[PDB]
RNA sequence: UUGGCGAGAGACCGAUAGCGAACAAGUACAGUGAUGGAAAGAUGAAAAGAACUUUGAAAAGAGAGUGAAAAAGUACGUGAA
RNA sequence: GCGGUUCUGACGUGCAAAUCGAUCGUCGAAUUUGGGUAUAGGGGCGAAAGACUAAUCGAACCAUCUAGUAGCUGGUUCCUG
RNA sequence: AUCUUGGUGGUAGUAGCAAAUAUUCAAAUGAGAACUUUGAAGACUGAAGUGGGGAAAGGUUCCACGUCAACAGCAGUUGGA
RNA sequence: UAACCGCAGCAGGUCUCCAAGGUGAACAGCCUCUAGUUGAUAGAAUAAUGUAGAUAAGGGAAGUCGGCAAAAUAGAUCCGU
């Protein structure tokens, strides 16, 4: 008979099954549509989220009660050194989906990359790309050629980029490796770009701007086996309940004779690729700006690091993003960003952002000072100082 | 060894508890030989067996 | 590998943290043994009772959160064992455990 | 005496074997198979690091509902353990027939595990007592071991018009 | 004349049969008690029941031996499923 | 100490053929209890529930009459013609 | 024949071996020590006791020497074996 | 909580004597001395679901057959009933 009363089920079928990702890089599944007037460009970027704070600004939005108004914003800062370029990937349409044709890499690859190759490096010998190496050599007619290949049949171009892990705080050395598209131009000026760029840095400023929206591609932090009462946020049953709470207690009818994969069952919870999108850029920060977490209105030269590190992380000594609000993944987990792909046009997406003041108190309790001077001036001499 | 035994008599012959009696521990050998209470009073005599003194309860601080 | 003394700190409160109380002195032990083999690595350890009487001093779950050790890697005189060396691990009787650094002893 | 069925040359083959083992039937036949086939120092290595939780025993049978190890994949498998009990009575059978093969002069560089095979003893029966003045078995799965170490060691009918066929083909070859 | 004693027999049963009981059986064991009440035969002609050697802490193994046979080793004829 | 209300808690192939925990009733008498002693099966005993009478009660247990009767259920053993 | 007696599987190396606060270090013994003995330490019963005696009941369980096949649902050199 | 009964070395049941210090009304609970014990398979890890024990912003029985469970109250002195 029917149900009682209507209730929405509970979870979305659209984010089934809920596993654990296959890599802990989520993949990029679709890039913005190209459009080949303009110049050559990365779609995205690789960063490694460091932490969030938070931030004051003044609205402008016309309408608003809080039109002129301070508000205080919650932010997260992704740590984005440049990307090394180290190859270009040529795919081809088919009948049966884009196929890459070849691969050509740069001659020379730094041990940050040749890492990623190896699961036990230090007893290699450390051959990767020894021979390949050796195609550069004479005119290196046989990358000549390839690229010739590429330029010929591809109909979308790819870089490989990497990673320079040894830059950020973290324990590893093994870079990440992805491909990201190059949209803009013909596919000739592309895979010449690529060329051109071997072995060369690219930094977040040439991607991305101030106000931008963008996209944000990670693996969800993890949480291991859960129930259902937090895996999909099912009721819990009443306290008299035999045999347990924290259950579904029907879960099914007699016929089908069958579990059905609609109800809500215990399983891995988080480490789930996602996709967030429209995070607005909030700031483009230079790695070598020593006031990259000063402002217009608050003129105390400083960085974006809070007093003690970012907990779990470290300091920020490269060029970062900062993001309005939150995005997938947890502190030190490898990012992607990703251009919007579409031309959003709301009021909220066309808002030019301007910060009066960057939080940078210590994260690792109820921090009351934003510098060690102002903590000196306030307390005044201690005994340790003598 | 196993002087479970010993231990037994030696709280007997000393007419304290087992939780008070001490066998050297270096002096194994002799005390296995001890089956006797004279045997056992002879190793009270020359230090082998000792009384362990009374843990302490102190009237102090309720004085 | 050789004879050799050396004196250490152990931080036992970074190891003992979140240990249920029954178990904190008896995980102290056990990783007493662990940072000897860490350190001289010889699979036996030899606990002098004087340290035994110095992890229990406050009860099961009244560990020190440093103790200053003395390790000894010595040679193994008996039969024919499985490791030619172990580590004989003893107190060193001081006022306070903080402030030292690993020093050798002769 | 009177083993299972062998294909070895006696000669070059000593044996050894326990009866009524108080030991786990279906943990020694997956110790069993472990060895089996091996040279005779190889598996006595093994058999050390099994004990020191190095390498596995990998249970290919009698493994319904056990957990699963990393160790196992060197022999393709996700179930594996280290029966130190098993291990042990399989250790002084292979201790003893190394010696008798060293008694009949065979060469022990040479000597592989050629057969080795576990069979079910008699159970031997006590009772455990169950809810509700119940009384059921609890029983212990004894085994009988043996084995057996050895050296290593390295008209046409034709019908007349096939023959015709033949003679023809050769007449033509020449 | 289904008891007792002494005899002779059988187209009877052949160890889950025949008396409950071929055997230290009205036994062991259960029950407060009246009562209830089993299982359990077979090395070989003969113990000739494996000296001695070797591995093992030992049980035992491997040899050697006894025997017509250990494809008879007392966990003993045969030895099914 | 004696009891056994509620959780309709634990357990529910148990620690247990009635237990465990908490909560609870009563706690100087129509009180609790050891031993001795009396009452025995259409009988006893019952501040009465058909309760209790050796894990047995709207008629105990044991043996015998007894292989009790069954218009009812289940089974009923080789081949071919 | 939910047949009778006996034997044997899958289930399965699975359920499980989680009440009564708690163990640790060294030496000895020994083929072998989480569990034996001694010593050191840490704890508990907390005198309406896990202490010291008895009644019913048991019947040698007491004590020593030897000693581990079985039994003490892990172990065992220990034991009410 | 292993000598008795309960199929057993079973968290059950089974009559009684002796009885220290502190806190406190107290043979309550908590801590200790004399005496006794340190038994009860262990090691590693710390998912879900449990069992036992807890806490919770704002609201305050809207929950539910039903305030079931939990919380709140709590000793003593004075007042006031
Ligand atoms: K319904
Ligand atoms: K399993
Ligand atoms: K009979
Ligand atoms: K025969
Ligand atoms: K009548
Ligand atoms: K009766
Ligand atoms: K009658
Ligand atoms: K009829
Ligand atoms: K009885
Ligand atoms: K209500
Ligand atoms: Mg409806
Ligand atoms: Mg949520
Ligand atoms: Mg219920
Ligand atoms: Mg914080
Ligand atoms: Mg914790
Ligand atoms: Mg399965
Ligand atoms: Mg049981
Ligand atoms: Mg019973
Ligand atoms: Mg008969
Ligand atoms: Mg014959
Ligand atoms: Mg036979
Ligand atoms: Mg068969
Ligand atoms: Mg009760
Ligand atoms: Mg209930
Ligand atoms: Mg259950
Ligand atoms: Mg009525
Ligand atoms: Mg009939
Ligand atoms: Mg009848
Ligand atoms: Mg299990
Ligand atoms: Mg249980
Ligand atoms: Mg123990
Ligand atoms: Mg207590
Ligand atoms: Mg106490
Ligand atoms: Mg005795
Ligand atoms: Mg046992
Ligand atoms: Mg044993
Ligand atoms: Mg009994
Ligand atoms: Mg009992
Ligand atoms: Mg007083
Ligand atoms: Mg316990
Ligand atoms: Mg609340
Ligand atoms: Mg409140
Ligand atoms: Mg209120
Ligand atoms: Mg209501
Ligand atoms: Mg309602
Ligand atoms: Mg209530």
């Amino acid at each position: 008979s029917h149900r009682k009363y209507e209730a929405p089920r509970h979870g979305h079928l659209g984010f089934l099954p809920r596993k654990r990702a296959a890599s802990i890089r989520a993949r990029v599944k679709a890039f913005p549509k190209d459009d080949r007037s303009k110049p050559v460009a990365l779609t995205s970027f690789l960063g490694y989220k460091a932490g969030m704070t938070t931030i004051v600004r003044d609205l402008d939005r016309p309408g608003s009660k809080f039109h002129k108004r301070e508000v205080v914003e919650a932010v997260t800062v992704v740590d984005t050194p440049p990307v090394v370029v180290v190859g270009v990937v040529g795919y081809v349409e088919t009948p049966r989906g884009l196929r890459s044709l070849t691969t050509v890499w740069a001659e020379h690859l730094s041990d940050e990359v040749k890492r990623r190759f190896y699961k036990n490096w230090y007893k290699s010998k450390k051959k990767a790309f020894t021979k390949y190496s050796a195609k550069y050599a004479q005119d290196g007619a046989g990358i000549e050629r390839e690229l010739a290949r590429i330029k010929k049949y591809a109909s979308v171009v790819r870089v490989l980029v990497h990673t320079q892990i040894r830059k950020t705080p973290l324990a590893q050395k093994k870079a990440h490796l992805a491909e990201i598209q190059l949209n803009g131009g013909s596919i000739s000026e592309k895979v010449d770009w690529a060329r051109e760029h071997f072995e060369k840095t690219v930094a977040v400023d040439s991607v991305f701007e101030q106000n931008e929206m963008i996209d944000a591609i990670a693996v969800t932090k993890g949480h291991g086996f859960e129930g259902v009462t937090h895996r999909w946020g099912t009721k819990k049953l009443p306290r008299k309940t035999h045999r347990g709470l924290r259950k579904v207690a029907c879960i099914g009818a007699w016929h089908p004779a069958h579990v059905m994969w609609s109800v809500a069952r215990a399983g891995q919870r988080g480490y789930h690729s996602r996709t967030s999108i429209n995070h607005k850029i909030y700031r483009v920060g230079k790695g070598d700006d020593e006031a990259n977490g000063a402002t217009s209105f608050d003129r105390t030269k400083k960085t974006i690091t809070p007093m003690g590190g970012f907990v779990h992380y470290g300091e920020i000594k490269n060029d970062f993003i900062m993001v309005k609000g939150c995005i997938p993944g947890n502190r030190k987990r490898i990012v992607t960003l990703r251009k919007s792909l579409y031309t959003n046009t709301s009021r909220k997406a066309l808002e030019e952002v301007s910060l009066k003041w960057i939080d940078t108190a210590s994260k690792f309790g109820k921090g009351r000072f934003q510098t060690p001077a102002e903590k000196h001036a306030f307390m005044g001499t201690l005994k340790k100082d003598l | 060894a196993n002087l479970r035994t010993q231990k037994r008599l030696a709280a007997s012959v000393v007419g304290v508890g087992k939780r008070k009696v001490w066998l050297d521990p270096n002096e194994t050998s002799e005390i296995a030989q001890a089956n006797s209470r004279n045997a056992i009073r002879k190793l009270v005599k020359n230090g082998t067996i000792v009384k362990k003194a009374v843990t302490v309860h102190s009237k102090s601080r309720t004085r | 590998k050789d004879v050799v003394t050396r004196e250490y700190t152990i931080n036992l409160h970074k190891r003992l943290h979140g240990v249920s109380f029954k178990k904190r002195a008896p995980r102290a032990v056990k990783e007493i043994k662990k940072f000897a083999k860490l350190h001289m690595g010889t699979d036996d350890v030899r606990l002098a009772p004087e340290l035994n009487q110095a992890i229990w001093k406050r009860g099961v779950k009244g560990v020190e959160y440093r103790l200053r050790l003395r390790i000894s890697r010595k040679r193994n005189e008996e039969e024919d064992a499985k490791n030619p060396l172990f580590s004989y691990v003893e107190p060193v009787l001081v006022a306070s455990a903080k402030g030292l650094q690993t020093v050798v002893v002769e | 005496a009177r083993y299972g069925a062998t294909s070895t040359n006696p000669a070059k083959s000593a044996s050894a074997r326990g009866s009524y083992l108080r030991v786990s039937f279906k943990n020694t036949r997956e110790t069993a198979q472990a060895i089996n086939g091996w040279e005779l120092t190889k598996a006595q290595k093994y058999l050390e690091q099994v004990l020191d939780h190095q390498r596995a025993i990998p249970f290919r049978r009698f493994n319904s509902s056990i957990g699963r190890t990393a160790q196992g994949k060197e022999f393709g498998v996700t179930k594996a353990r280290w029966p130190a009990k098993s291990v042990k009575f399989v250790q002084g059978l292979l201790q003893n027939a190394a010696a008798n093969a060293e008694a009949k002069g065979l060469d022990a560089t040479k000597l592989y595990v050629s057969h080795i095979q576990v069979n079910q003893a008699p159970k031997q029966r006590r009772r455990t007592y169950r809810a509700h003045g119940r009384i059921n078995k609890y029983e212990s799965s004894p085994s009988h071991i043996e084995l057996v170490v050895t050296e290593k060691e390295e008209v046409v009918r034709l019908t007349s018009r096939q023959r015709g066929r033949i003679a023809a083909q050769k007449r033509i070859a020449a």
